[PDB]
């Protein structure tokens, strides 16, 4: 069974910094693309940053590009998200995705369980 | 019709479990409304449980013919019936010629529960 595993979220200040990890384990091949996604309270869910396995394919929402890094080890089933400059907008819980296409939530079939990032003013 | 209903009304057939008969594809296109407006060259049944074909989602993650990556190669063969034009059809009335393989599927998957909904090729 493929277990999703996330870890790097928390309390962090307005202009600060955070790094979320990613890994899915159990899998027998490569999840070409891999990414991470948020929730908000009451907001729908969105995309955040995505990449393929051979660390190109890469994609940031228009609201994050400049503030966030996506990366991966390559070839392998892991994605990290460097998170600086933060602002009280990108509160919200982050889940990680794999086995999809690009931004598009309708394509991952692997979801880990949310990461919760908090980012007081 | 939800994507996940078109593809198992296009390209799925637990019952059959092979197409023994060549007058399959004639009347399984038909069937499966796959003549209404014209004749579709070529299509696919799958010949296996939806458990087992639904169950290809979690398999191999491929890239799909046109560039996208979110489809998916089963681990094991499946009994499949290609359904292909003869040099003889045209629609009003559609023919088709049956073949009967054991290949793996590939198909593009989507939604919660994360099914089949395009059948990308077999291999």
């Amino acid at each position: 069974q493929v277990q999703m595993v996330e870890s790097g979220g928390g309390l962090v200040q307005a202009g600060g910094s955070l790094r979320l990890s990613c890994a899915a384990s159990g899998y027998a091949y490569t999840y070409i693309y891999m990414g991470w996604f948020r929730q908000a309270p009451g907001k729908e869910r969105e995309g955040v940053a995505a990449m393929d396995s051979g660390g190109g394919g890469t994609l940031y929402a228009d609201s994050v590009k400049g503030r966030m890094t996506i990366s991966r080890d390559k070839g392998k089933n892991t994605v990290y998200l460097q998170m600086d400059s933060l602002k009280p907008e990108d509160t919200a819980t982050y889940y990680c995705a794999a086995g999809g296409y690009e931004l598009r939530d309708r394509t991952y079939g692997q979801w880990g369980q949310g990461t919760q990032v908090t980012v007081s003013s | 019709e939800t994507a996940a209903a078109k593809f198992e009304r296009q390209h799925m057939d637990s019952s059959t479990s092979a197409a023994s008969s060549s007058n399959y594809c004639n009347q399984m296109m038909k069937s499966r409304n796959l003549t209404k407006d014209r004749c579709k060259p070529v299509n696919t049944f799958v010949h296996e449980s939806l458990a087992d074909v639904q169950a290809v989602c979690s398999q191999k993650n491929v890239a799909c013919k046109n560039g996208q990556t979110n489809c998916y190669q089963s681990y094991s063969t499946m009994s499949i019936t290609d359904c292909r034009e003869t040099g003889s059809s045209k629609y009003p009335n559609c023919a088709y010629k049956t073949t009967q393989a054991n290949k793996h599927i590939i198909v593009a998957c989507e939604g919660n529960p994360y099914v089949p909904v395009h059948f990308d090729a077999s291999v």
